[PDB]
């Protein structure tokens, strides 16, 4: 499974 | 009171580790950070607990990993999922992963276990400024190559939807681009990988003008049931 992307800066 | 002798993160996209409670942080604390999907529909994520002080996962300590599931399938970058940890006063480790809209959660509970030695700890603090400057060269190096897969991802879900805008040639102009930046993303070469993203762009920019052509000719002049 994908690790998270940060959702802002 | 007591406090946290390394920082408390989570793996991000890239290999990298974002730091959620800093190391000397006193207990009992919780703190939170947000974060998103990375491809269209994904409904799971991955929730990889580390400690340590430096910017690679292979450089910090892995603790735990649990899934959350259930996201809504939303495009890539619209669910929106809040991760809090929490270190109770006895030592106790919680983390949660929450999506917003839903509300659907998951989480763990990691029991403390077997220590760092004052010395591995010791030693990974000094490593962190020692190896510093590799650090950040080495996260804009992985910071670049999520940016590649980030614009892949895109084009491949617009491609899926829009191939009939494209001729054959055109196709294979964008195509090539394509498979050009998803080679040098390969490599280890910064400034490679942002000229191809660049090429990718340049090479692109009419397929996505057609497309928004296209949205607006419907929604203002109507559409035809023809195409």
């Amino acid at each position: 499974e994908l690790p998270p992307v940060k959702i802002h800066c | 009171m007591d406090v946290i002798p390394l920082s408390l993160g989570l793996e991000t996209m890239g290999g990298l580790v974002e730091k959620v409670i800093p190391r000397n942080t006193t207990i009992p604390v919780a703190r939170a950070q947000d974060f998103t999907t990375f491809k269209d529909g994904q409904t799971a994520m991955s929730i990889h607990v580390m400690q340590g002080e430096r910017e690679l996962v292979q450089d910090c300590r892995s603790l735990a990993r649990f899934a959350l599931r259930g996201i809504p399938a939303l495009p890539a970058g619209g669910a929106h999922i809040r991760v809090t940890f929490q270190v109770d006063a006895d030592g106790l480790l919680s983390v949660t992963a929450m999506e917003k809209s839903t509300g659907v959660e998951a989480s763990i509970q990691v029991k403390p276990s077997y220590g760092l030695t004052d010395s591995e700890i010791a030693s990974m603090i000094k490593d962190s400024m020692s190896y510093a400057e590799q650090d950040v060269k080495a996260r804009m190096l992985a910071e670049q190559k999520v940016e590649a897969a980030r614009v892949l991802e895109s084009l491949h879900g617009a491609l899926a939807a829009d191939a009939a805008l494209l001729s054959a040639a055109e196709r294979q102009v964008i195509d090539d681009a394509a498979a050009h930046l998803s080679e040098v993303a390969q490599g280890d070469d910064v400034d490679a990988i942002e000229q191809a993203i660049k090429n990718v762009d340049k090479q692109t920019q009419d397929f996505a003008a057609r497309r928004m052509d296209q949205s607006v000719r419907r929604a203002l002049k109507g559409h035809s049931v023809d195409e």
